């Protein structure tokens, strides 16, 4: 269940009070995430695992 | 050997649905009671506050 990588994600960036801020708006981050690319280095080591 | 008890179930016989309101309204409260308790809790929500 994905509401585990935004989490993490929003924290990462300092400020956000994480606990403070529903299941909702996160879900829409996910969908809109899904639809972007991969940076090379990232997705060039995937493909090789 | 196995034997059972035939469970008679014709259904209404009597049209009580068509006068006998304030018996139907002690059924309707009756089966909807019956139904609470059966309807499945909740479970992960969103923390209230």
């Amino acid at each position: 269940k994905m509401k585990a990588i935004v989490e993490d994600f929003l924290k990462r960036l300092h400020i956000f009070d994480v606990a403070r801020v529903p299941d909702d708006q996160m879900y829409r981050l996910r969908d809109r995430l899904r639809l972007l690319p991969v940076e090379v280095r990232r997705l060039d080591i995937f493909n090789l695992i | 050997t196995a034997r059972y008890i035939r469970p008679n179930l014709l259904q209404d016989r009597l049209n009580l649905h068509d006068n006998f309101e304030s018996l139907w309204d002690t059924i309707t409260t009756s089966n909807y009671i019956l139904a609470r308790s059966v309807v499945p809790d909740l479970k992960e929500l969103v923390s209230t506050e």
